[PDB]
Formats: structure tokens, C-alpha cells, sequence
């Protein structure tokens, strides 16, 4: 995120890292309970990336950090990569996420839920700060 | 990349709104936020955009795409959830 | 759901 | 391709056609081998797609395509989501294609061959004709 | 999306004058195709670049990306098969 | 490898 501040530390629970094997993040997650974890379906995950959760400093090795394992991808399958539209996609954990103070779930919106144009809301991660 | 956590509050358009700035690219499953002085970046993309409703943060969109630049006066591209609640629940129920 | 147990700042 | 022109038909038998699984062609691919395919990591391929071998007209239902299983998806470990470099993914097909005169394989170059900037080469594809 | 398959002959251009177009986005394991009056455009990625060498046709790159606009003045980027042929190989090699 | 059985005419 550019003009961005930086988070309270373990204060955007839900929030997960997606990285590859060679450990590097390229994409961040919502887990919306402790088996589940909601993406981008333009992220192109495997299984052999990693769902990071509990994580705040990527530089830091003392976090007690939580990596687990991807057992399968739900592309949504109405998505369109042509025109990104219908862009989620849904990764089951292989291990559940163990919830904590810092590790629990974001909740989800009624299909009829209204989120009127003005609202003020929050958006995290790792992204570009700068571009 | 940042190590750590960022985060940013900002307001939500509406679609009519938006495709003032990214016309038909813009689809009924999509929503719109930023334009007002940050915005989603590379690296942001999966991640969420939450709102508070009766106290509770609610994903309410998921970063998908915006200005080839990060620039922060153009809106960034959110899925939209609430178009897309109904297979994450049948998807949920099934597995 | 949706209930930090650290509160965010914003 | 725009500007581009129609293929005499089975012309390019490394070809494939990536759907998802409601029928819908994403992304191409080639196939290097009976049982491999090589396609963009971005495409964000998962188990649940289908690689289509020895198509022409996506249109016709009279062409003997072969629609064959994916199954494992080799993101290159090098890849960067961030800035679209090393954009590439091997699948491995759980059953193999069947090579015949529409279905065949390209070849590969050699680390170290030369390419020259002013080589004419060709690329084919059923992306959008127009944008 | 056009129902039959396309072709199109391009030439293909140095990483460096590439450059002029697309900035430091270019890498070393990218090349580049086109500006010549076609270009690939979506749904053209994860497809092949061909070149015919020693007349066989040979896979020097791999659709990635160009512009947003498919304009066909602008030169399309393809992922560089020379740079990648050697992962390539220890893949199969141990699978 | 790189041989198509039915020719490409460019």
C-alpha cells in the first residue's frame, strides 16, 4: 500500500501471507475460519505455496509465525481471467490455522448486504509501498 | 516489499463513479475505493478491504487490480464479496 | 468473527 | 492476436488450449512432450483445468480433440507475481496426449542458443482479435 | 475470443530497445516481439513464440504480457525459454 | 521435435 501507515501488530487477525517456496510474498489472504482461506484467484496459487499466518514483520524470525500447508484450490469458476471479474478464489488448509489473539477470522457479508459509496474503510498488506 | 504490516482507510465509490476513470473495464462483481490519496499496490493483491458493520470487520472486497502506477489519485479494483458469497458458502458446504 | 483481540488504530 | 490471419488447420500441433472447467479458454500452452505442457505461470493453471490438444475451431464439436487431465502444476520457483519475470509453469498430464499428425511437440533451445533482434518468428493463439 | 486459431509473423527486438518502450520492467529472462503492425493480446498468454532454426520450429518464448491496449504499436513481452530451458529440464528430469 | 506433419503457410 502506498501513503499507507504501519499496523498494530497482530491487529488485522484474519490477514495471511501467501509465499513460495522460496519463501518470497506474493500475495495476501483472508482466512474466514480456521480451515479456509480467501484469495485472488489472479494470484495463481498452488499447492505448493504456503499460508502464513500470525505474521506482522517478515524480517522478524521471532514471531511465532504459523505456515501452513495447501491442500487444494477453488477457482471460483465463474472467474474471467480476460477481464479479472469474478476474482476470488478459495485455498482449504491442509492443517487448520490454530486461532489465537493474533490468528482469527474475518467475517463475510450477506449476498445482500448494502456498502454505501462514501463509506470509509481499511484495506492491509505487504504490497509496494512505492512504486 | 515492506516487512512490516501496512494498512490504510479510504472510501468506497460507486460503480458509476469508478468507470469515470476505468470505463466498461468495470464489472458488476468488481467495487471500487482510493482515488483519495492511497492506494493498493503490487504485492496487495489477494488481501483484503474490510468494513465495520454492526462493530464487526466484514470482507467486504479483495484486492485485485488498479493503476498500473499504484497512483494515488486513480481508484484502486476490489472483487466484490457480496457478489460473491453465495459460491463461497456453496463451495464451504460441499468440501 | 470479524472482533480483533488487539484493537487496530487507525 | 490482432492482425493476425487463420491457421491452415493442425498447422501448430504443440498448441493446446487451456479451459477451466466451464468450458472457457483462458490461456494457451505447448506441449513439449506427450505428457507435458508448457504455459505462462500467470495464468494461474490449478488441478480442475483442462489442457485441449489437436483443437482448430473451438466452435466445432466435429473435431476428435483430446481433453486431457492436469495433474500437478510446476510454478517455477523463480517466479516473481510482483514484476511478471520467470513466467512460467510446467504441467504434468495425468494421462498423455496421444501424438498423431494434429498433435505433436515443440522443440526446446538450448540454454545458449542465439536469438537475433530482427529474426522473424511466429506466434499463434485464440486470445482476443480485437480489443 | 475468436473461434479459430491465429498466427501472426513477428520480429522479434533487443532487450535494449525494448526498453524504450517498457522501461525497467524488462528483464533478463524476458524477450520481446511485435510493434510491427499485430500483437498478441489476451488469451494469447501461456502460448508460444516460435523460431525456426535448422528447420525446426523452436520455442523461444512464451506469451506473458503487452500492452493494456493490445496496440500494435507496441512491442508485446514474451518469457525468454533460453533463460528458462534449464529449470525446464531438471523438472522433467526429476518427475 | 518442431516438425508439424500438416505445413504452416505464413
Amino acid at each position: 500500500i502506498v501513503n499507507g501507515e504501519e499496523a498494530v501488530p497482530g491487529s488485522w487477525p484474519w490477514q495471511v501471507s501467501l509465499q513460495d517456496k522460496t519463501g518470497f510474498h506474493f500475495c495476501g489472504g483472508s482466512l474466514i475460519n480456521e480451515n479456509w482461506v480467501v484469495t485472488a484467484a489472479h494470484c495463481g496459487v498452488t499447492t505448493s505455496d504456503v499460508v502464513v499466518a500470525g505474521e506482522f514483520d517478515q524480517g522478524s524470525s521471532s514471531e511465532k509465525i504459523q505456515k501452513l500447508k495447501i491442500a487444494k484450490v477453488f477457482k471460483n469458476s465463474k472467474y474471467n481471467s480476460l477481464t479479472i471479474n469474478n476474482d476470488i478464489t478459495l485455498l482449504k488448509l491442509s492443517t487448520a490455522a490454530s486461532f489465537s489473539q493474533t490468528v482469527s477470522a474475518v467475517c463475510l457479508p450477506s449476498a445482500s448486504d448494502d456498502f454505501a459509496a462514501g463509506t470509509t474503510c481499511v484495506t492491509t498488506g505487504w504490497g509496494l509501498t512505492r512504486y | 516489499t515492506p516487512d512490516r504490516l501496512q494498512q490504510a482507510s479510504l472510501p468506497l465509490l460507486s460503480n458509476t463513479n469508478c468507470k469515470k476513470y476505468w470505463g466498461t473495464k468495470i464489472k458488476d462483481a468488481m467495487i471500487c475505493a482510493g482515488a483519495s490519496g492511497v492506494s493498493s499496490c503490487m504485492g496487495d493483491s489477494g488481501g483484503p478491504l474490510v468494513c465495520k458493520k454492526n462493530g464487526a470487520w466484514t470482507l467486504v472486497g479483495i484486492v485485485s487490480w488498479g493503476s498500473s502506477t499504484c497512483s494515488t489519485s486513480t481508484p484502486g479494483v476490489y472483487a466484490r464479496v457480496t457478489a460473491l458469497v453465495n459460491w463461497v458458502q456453496q463451495t464451504l458446504a460441499a468440501n | 468473527c470479524g472482533v480483533p483481540a488487539i484493537q487496530p488504530v487507525l
